[PDB]
């Protein structure tokens, strides 16, 4: 018999890092791997590559 | 690794023989948390055990005897204990002997239930080393004294000379006949084997102090042997011990049956043929009479 | 002393790597495939590719005289057992229930 | 019990042919005749498709159970 | 507790499990995998399912934290882990015998037991074991594919 | 038979692995006869009670001197060849490599033993027990001793099939014993290359494949392209074996699944 555990250590805290809020979300792994990347990759690869004034 | 016997083990490359002795007694010494792996490298326990050639076999027959016994399995280490010859004992008292001989023990009276019942060739498929082994620790048993213990172990082996000695044993005769009548009316099933134990009952009453004429008569009327009780009975009359005629005739009576009132009558009718009171009470008139007025 | 296990991953970033590539394209050639999994030479690639194969986790065929690496995929699943594998895992565990 | 059926009947018409073709019981044409649709009837030509159907009707049956 | 009777094999669990605890500090003493062995062995004849478990796992520890994996894995095979035993207990096990089958290319089986291990724990706390086991059977489904 | 008798077999192999160590040198054939009075001087050293420690700590020391006897005896079991031979040392070794971490010191001379000891398990093809043995020595250890990391990355391209690993087999020459012992391997890596080859491909020149499984010459091309068994035209031509006759037939099935659901009803049926 046993009831305990005290052999292993842990972490407590209350400072706490913050990521997608899990509620009843579809929780993909696709989103995480963006950061609202999208408006920018638009505006430079159209200036960059010209596709903005070469190609409409 | 270190708590590991692969470096014992994966000794035995050159045919040394003091190589295989300092093994087996650094292995033997250690064979209480290298186990484990052991069960792996078992083979190379069992050939040196099978060649002769080798006196180290005695520590092989231990060594292997002890895989079995931490594997727990057993079985094998019977047949490897009873090959390390003297090195395993009742007396050098370990926790060996200490399982082991109850794995003997049920190994054993498992083997003469089936052996003395069936075949003729029945103790040939047993060993004589565990008859040893068994013999060894019973004989500790009345070294002991403990004849409240070897009384019953002398009916799981099923050898009534075990039983025949155990009573004798000190002043405990008396007390051992109480017993052996209980074990004989109650625990005793096969009635072969339940006869054999009456009839060592019976020569323990004639041959140990007075003889008791109300015991023999039960045990007479238990065996069914009619023409051994009526001359027990008609040796006592000749001797003027009536007083110890009648209680024969009435145990006679009430234990027994009718088929067995008639055989003793006529057995003492064939014996008359070239008075008559123990007739009156082996036919029960008198008794019959007696409860009437009752 | 997970370290251990951790540097082993470095077999599974490259099979998922290549079997996603094999799910993504129907055929491509070497260099390019070198260039996507940040691999080595076009000399790995294409021994990379072929172990696949042989373990059967990617399905395909190349064709070395030209370069490219092809992918068999035409199968429906449904022609599988695998569905009624899978569902005769379900209903035993849930049944044990 | 149903191929308990089955069993015995097939067993039966094998005793029949086995008892014209040698221990001689003169042939009745009919039944010989309609023994050859028996085995024109057996499901095989059709393997491959049959199978790849066959297959998918029961994954049906497991979704459901 | 070397002394008689089967209800102090109980107790003698906990005990055990403080002994080793704080024998474990200074420097894990292997001295005591022998006595763990010794007293084993014997709660394998008395039948005591309890004390059997408890101490084997608190042995299965002792080889863990050294770099004795091949020692644990052919014990863990050759010996019976007890029918009945406090799930503490069975918890342990499970994520021991799962970190052993990890470790010898087996992530198969692995992942099942590892699974088992995470949701026998008990519910509201736990914190330390859940979140090791966490960072265990993270690795594991990776590694499996 | 004291303490200094003992010192006294121990000077008589100071006499003999520096011999070892000058026919090592010379290379000569008593570079073979040292070792074979190195293995009797074993047979010698046990029955002066130096069995795995157990305590004492005069014998510790006197460990530190008959360990050593076991290491210039090993290296010459490898060249000595044979897999009992030098596996045997091994263990002896390896048990005394936690002894070593006990209450003696360490030698440079203990890890790299160690990687031979490594190399050895991937020749024979059991890579269970290079992880569990890679486990030993601390994990910080395989990323500075730059002599354990070459097994290491052995083991990762061996595992998941990657070549330029034939590449890398006399590349890592930064310890000469790792180059004299994995040319073993190097059948293996031909067998498995081919393996997938067969099913990878089905149309490649013949001189390519002289290059892809590591030949220099046509003549040793042409005796494989015959165990195989393929043709030789213009091109090597393969013969289809990956998938030659499909899995078409849930005929063979069949009983299985009819099993199966039998089973099912059981559960369904039961009285529990």
């Amino acid at each position: 018999e046993d009831d305990e555990f005290e052999e292993f250590p842990a972490e407590d805290w209350a400072g706490l890092d913050e990521d997608e809020d899990a509620h009843v979300w579809e929780d993909n792994w696709d989103d995480d791997n963006v950061e609202d990347d999208f408006s920018n990759q638009l505006r430079a690869e159209l200036e960059k590559h010209g596709y903005k004034m070469e190609t409409s | 690794m270190i708590t590991s016997a692969a470096g014992i083990i994966s000794l035995l490359d050159e045919d040394e023989p003091q190589l295989k002795e300092f093994a087996l007694h650094k292995l033997n010494a250690v064979v209480n948390d290298f186990w484990a792996e052991i069960s792996e490298s078992v083979d190379k326990i069992e050939v040196l055990y099978e060649d002769e050639g080798f006196r180290s076999r005695q520590f092989a027959a231990l060594v292997a005897s002890k895989v079995f016994y931490h594997l727990g399995a057993f079985e094998e280490s019977l047949n490897y204990a009873l090959g390390a010859g003297d090195l395993f004992n009742v007396n050098d008292n370990s926790e060996y002997v200490e399982t082991i001989i109850a794995k003997c023990i049920d190994h054993y009276t498992k083997q003469c239930v089936e052996n003395a019942d069936l075949p003729e060739g029945e103790k040939k498929p047993i060993d004589q080393r565990l008859e040893g082994i068994v013999n060894k620790m019973f004989q500790r048993c009345l070294d002991d004294h403990k004849y409240k213990q070897a009384i019953g172990i002398a009916l799981e082996t099923r050898r009534l000379d075990v039983f025949e000695k155990t009573i004798l044993e000190s002043n405990d005769v008396p007390g051992m006949l109480a017993y052996s009548l209980k074990l004989c009316m109650s625990l005793m099933q096969n009635k072969q084997f339940r006869n054999k134990v009456l009839r060592v009952l019976v020569k323990i009453y004639m041959n140990l102090e007075k003889p008791d004429f109300i015991n023999v008569c039960q045990c007479l009327i238990f065996l069914d042997d009619p023409q051994a009780v009526s001359d027990i009975l008609e040796k006592l009359v000749k001797e003027d011990n009536l007083l110890m005629a009648y209680q024969i005739c009435f145990d006679l009576y009430e234990s027994a049956s009718q088929q067995f009132l008639s055989s003793v009558i006529q057995n003492l009718r064939t014996v008359g043929t070239p008075t008559l009171k123990m007739i009156k009470i082996l036919s029960g008139e008198m008794a019959i009479e007696l409860h009437l007025q009752f | 002393g997970t370290y251990t296990l951790i540097i082993r991953l470095r077999h599974n970033v490259i099979k998922t790597g290549v079997r996603m590539i094999s799910l993504s394209y129907s055929r491509i050639s070497l260099a390019d495939i070198a260039q996507k999994l940040q691999l080595d030479s076009p000399e790995d690639a294409e021994f990379i590719v072929a172990k696949a194969i042989r373990d059967g986790v990617i399905e395909a065929s190349i064709n070395h005289e030209k370069g490219y690496v092809q992918s068999k995929e035409m199968i429906d699943i449904y022609s599988t057992r695998e569905p009624q594998l899978a569902f005769h895992q379900r209903i035993s565990f849930c049944l044990d229930i | 019990h149903g191929l308990k059926g089955l069993n015995s009947k097939l067993l039966d018409i094998r005793s029949y042919l086995e008892k014209v073709a040698t221990g001689k019981l003169p042939i009745n044409h009919q039944i010989i005749y309609q023994l050859q649709d028996v085995f024109n009837l057996l499901p095989d030509v059709s393997l491959q498709e049959f199978v790849k159907a066959f297959y998918l009707k029961t994954n049906d049956q497991m979704v459901v159970v | 507790s070397t002394q008689n009777r089967r209800a102090l094999d109980l107790v003698a669990a906990k005990c055990y499990y403080y002994h080793a605890r704080v024998y474990e500090f200074l420097d894990k003493l292997d001295v005591v995998r022998s006595f763990l062995h010794a007293r084993l062995r014997t709660a394998t004849l008395r039948h005591d399912a309890d004390g059997q478990a408890t101490l084997l796992n608190l042995l299965l520890r002792n080889y863990l934290h050294y770099s004795l994996y091949d020692q644990a894995e052919k014990l863990v095979s050759k010996s019976v882990f007890p029918e009945q035993a406090n799930n503490n207990e069975w918890a342990r096990y499970l994520y021991y015998t799962g970190r052993i089958k990890a470790i010898q290319l087996e992530y198969s089986e692995a992942r099942r037991t590892m699974t088992n291990a995470l949701r026998k724990a008990p519910q509201h706390t736990a914190v330390g074991f859940k979140q090791t086991v966490h960072k265990l059977l993270i690795v594991v489904e990776l590694l499996l594919g | 038979g004291p303490a200094a008798t003992s010192g006294a077999v121990l000077q008589a192999a100071t006499g003999m692995y520096e011999q070892l160590k000058g026919e090592w040198n010379r290379k000569s054939p008593n570079l073979s006869k040292c070792g074979e009075e190195l293995g009797r001087l074993k047979l010698v050293l046990l029955e002066l009670n130096f069995l795995p420690t157990t305590g004492t700590k005069l014998t510790k020391q006197q460990l530190i001197l008959a360990r050593d006897i076991l290491e210039i005896g090993a290296q010459w079991s490898i060249l000595r060849k044979d897999i009992p031979s030098f596996e045997r040392y091994m263990a002896q070794l390896k048990c005394y490599y936690f002894d070593y971490k006990e209450q003696l010191p360490e030698s440079a001379y203990m890890h790299q033993l160690l990687g031979l000891n490594l190399l050895f398990l991937l020749s024979q093809n059991r890579v269970a027990e290079f992880h569990t043995e890679l486990e030993r020595l601390p994990a910080k250890d395989i990323q500075t001793n730059v002599y354990i990391k070459h097994p290491v990355s052995l083991e990762q391209y061996l595992m998941e099939g990657s070549y330029n690993k034939v590449f890398l087999a006399k590349g890592n020459i930064p310890a000469e014993s790792y180059t004299f012992f994995i040319d073993i391997l190097l059948d293996t890596i031909r067998d498995e290359i081919a393996g997938c080859i067969e099913k990878a491909y089905e149309k490649i020149l013949f001189t390519e494949a002289t290059r892809i499984l590591f030949f220099n010459t046509p003549k040793k091309m042409t005796d494989y392209a015959k165990k195989r068994g393929w043709v030789l035209g213009p091109n090597n031509y393969y013969s289809f074996a990956s998938q030659q006759q499909k899995p078409e037939d849930t005929t063979i099935p069949s009983t299985e699944l009819a099993k199966q659901v039998i089973e099912y009803a059981r559960q369904l049926e039961m009285i529990v």
